[PDB]
């Protein structure tokens, strides 16, 4: 029994253990009761203001479309406390558990965005704060695993099966159900079980709630799209959420390619994958064919998941929104373009987003379209992959 | 079949609590886990639960890892698995066979299907460890069209609402995880599955105990693998020590 439905046509549900049931039943009814709570909201609004600096600018981007009848502005979450939109939801998440009367938290990251964001958060609001990350991530995100110390964070490295952000995600599970009395779990992503798909978006939905304001004030119009990565989802459903309802206005999701999709070397489930259950949710996995879950591979770190939060799968099979993908290379290049041309080092991961919005751009130039490309975070965390890779290149 | 049903209408008779103890398929090779799995039989295992090499298996901690680990660096694979659960019931017809299963495994080729191959082999029940009572209707449905019997967990923080979902909805028995009195006496008054008592089973006290209890069994769900583990090195000494253990744990459940 819910309050809200756990599912989004076929996609979604609880499927956890039967011990992590009233974990789940306690976080929904708490959030529930939070969004109609005038001093909750007042609350949220007040730390993502006043600490994370919202609202976040929209930027116009004229060199990069200059010839072409192509308006792009970016959504600059990158400049948010932090360097990614992962902060808005995990301080509204870090005040649910407050409101629970929990003191501790847990989080899983890969690449370390949602890591840092959940030590930040847990050290402005007097949490103790673990952080689940694969011991192959660990070893490759040193200056993440750095800030988190600094912060206050424990870092709990996983050795686990393949040594990765499925078994960091699996890991925290495990000790949340264990400790759910005491701790939160900070899922970091629009995906998992209910009500964590839920929950993300509502924290996220400011995105694009500004971008709306933001685009009617300076175009006097909606978007004709509105374009943002794909890892597992919180980004792009963040940006998505206040425009579903404005049909004219398209909803692009853009997953890793990886090495090409015909490599199999990619993170693309939702469009080459197959539904499976894992991770408490029914979603498209990349999976063997006996259905063992695959491990994904994209040069972002933050896009290298095998599955997608169940609201893209259902968004994408009614139409609403459509999925593509973007390889390395055409990653690689968008970030070279963003950095040269408009003076801004975008996350690799959001440059699948901007490498999209270029494509439809350059496929046709004279087609009249205005695009939010969402930039979800900054690149300062790539410089030196970027750099080993143009050396490695010779360029 | 009715494995289940017969086993504990015979324990009933002998005044005797059921052991069943888990092992994974496979761990750590499949002659020698064919070996490990006569060897419990031989020593007085009451039923089986035999678990399914899964590459994220959420719900173990890191015994049951480590064996899932060994399974798969000897190739293991669901197909092989399904092999060697036919050749143990071709040798051992009355022994109840429980899985315990990871959903993606369950839902991979088709849920139907994956009960209907149960039933082929002759497996008596299945557990979803990732599926609660609240997700369970299409599992429980198909388990039942197979005459398989889905078994589910009765977890420390029940409430009434799970007693009575459980108790109408499992089959075999009743996998528990309110004073331990008081989940006993419900389940047994909403006509539910009979209790078997899992939660950290590694001592012959801890048997009698459960039986004590009110319970009628205990399932001994990672101290067999503990003993794998321990004696890699040694498959003479590692039968050895399998059987020393489960006599033990089987002579607690008599008296
Ligand atoms: C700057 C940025 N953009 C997009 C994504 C992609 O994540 P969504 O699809 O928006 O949820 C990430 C992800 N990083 C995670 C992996 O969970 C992490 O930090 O651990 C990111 O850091
Ligand atoms: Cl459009
Ligand atoms: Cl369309
Ligand atoms: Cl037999
Ligand atoms: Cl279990
Ligand atoms: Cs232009
Ligand atoms: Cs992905």
């Amino acid at each position: 029994t819910t309050l809200l439905n756990p599912y989004f046509g076929e996609f979604g549900g609880m499927y956890v253990p039967q011990i992590l049931m009233p974990a789940l039943n306690q976080l929904e009814e708490a959030f529930v009761s939070a969004q109609k709570d005038p001093e909750f909201q007042a609350q949220f609004a007040d730390l993502l203001k006043n600490y994370a600096g919202r609202p976040t600018a929209l930027t116009k981007c004229q060199n990069i479309t200059a010839g072409t009848r192509t308006t792009l502005y970016l959504k600059r979450e990158d400049l948010l406390h932090g360097g990614a939109h992962k902060t808005n939801q995990v301080l509204g998440q870090a005040l649910l558990a407050k409101r629970m009367g929990k003191s501790e938290i847990i989080a899983e990251t890969g690449a370390g965005a949602h890591g840092v964001a959940s030590a930040l958060a847990s050290a402005l609001l007097g949490l103790k704060c673990r952080i689940y990350m694969g011991a192959k991530d660990v070893e490759r995100q040193s200056p993440n695993v750095f800030r988190m110390r600094l912060m206050g964070a424990e870092v709990i490295p996983v050795h686990s099966g393949s040594a990765t952000l499925k078994d960091a995600c699996n890991e925290a599970l495990r000790d949340w159900s264990g400790s759910y009395e005491t701790a939160h779990y900070m899922l970091g992503t629009a995906a998992g079980p209910h009500p964590y798909p839920t929950i993300v978006r509502e924290f996220q939905r400011m995105i694009g709630e500004e971008t709306k304001a933001q685009i009617l004030d300076k175009e006097g119009r909606l978007p004709d799209a509105v374009i943002a990565c794909v890892g597992g989802g919180s980004n792009a459903i963040g940006m998505f959420a206040d425009f579903i309802n404005d049909t004219s206005v398209g909803l692009i999701g853009v997953e890793p390619g990886g090495h090409g999709i015909e490599t199999g070397e990619h993170g693309a489930p939702l469009k080459h994958g197959r539904v499976g259950i894992y991770f408490g949710m029914k979603a498209p996995m990349m999976q063997t064919a006996d259905g063992q879950i695959e491990e994904s591979y994209s040069i972002s770190a933050g896009l290298d998941f095998p599955s997608v939060g169940p609201q893209h799968a259902y968004l994408n099979s009614i139409g609403r929104a459509d999925y593509v993908s973007i390889t390395d290379d055409e990653a690689l290049e968008a970030f070279k373009t963003l950095c040269r041309h408009e003076g801004i080092i975008p996350a690799l991961e959001s440059s699948h987003a901007l490498a999209h919005a270029l494509k439809m751009m350059r496929e046709q130039p004279e087609k009249e379209q205005l695009l939010v490309v969402n930039l979800s975070g900054r690149g300062d965390k790539d410089i030196f992959t970027v750099h080993d890779i143009l050396k490695a290149r010779g360029e | 079949m009715e494995r289940y049903e017969n086993l504990f209408a015979q324990l009933n008779d002998r005044r005797e609590g059921a052991f069943v103890p888990f092992v994974t398929l496979g761990d750590p090779g499949i002659e020698q886990s064919l070996k490990i799995i006569d060897t419990l039989i031989d020593a007085g295992a009451d039923a089986l639960e035999l678990g399914v090499p899964f590459s994220d298996p959420l719900a173990d901690g890191p015994t049951i890892q480590n064996a899932n680990l060994r399974a798969f660096a000897a190739g293991v694979t669901p197909a092989q698995c399904f092999e060697m659960l036919a050749l143990i019931r071709e040798k051992h017809p009355t022994i109840p066979i429980g899985l315990l299963m990871y959903a993606n495994l369950v839902f991979n080729n088709g849920i139907d299907a994956f009960y209907a191959r149960c039933e082929q082999v002759g497996v008596d029940s299945v557990l979803v460890a990732d599926v609660p009572v609240e997700e369970s209707a299409p599992f429980r449905q198909a388990a039942l069209r197979h005459n398989i019997a889905p078994i589910f967990i009765c977890p420390p923080n029940a409430d009434d609402d799970l007693l009575r979902q459980v108790a109408s909805y499992g089959r075999g028995y009743t996998y528990l995880l309110l004073p331990l009195h008081h989940l006993i006496e419900k389940l047994k008054e909403y006509h539910a599955a009979p209790a078997l008592q899992g939660f950290g089973i590694s001592s012959p006290e801890q048997v009698s105990a459960a039986v004590r209890a009110g319970a009628a069994g205990a399932i001994s769900g990672s101290a067999i693998v503990k003993i794998i583990e321990k004696n890699l090195a040694s498959p003479k000494q590692m039968l050895a020590e399998l059987r020393s253990f489960v006599s033990a744990m089987k002579a607690a459940s008599r008296a």
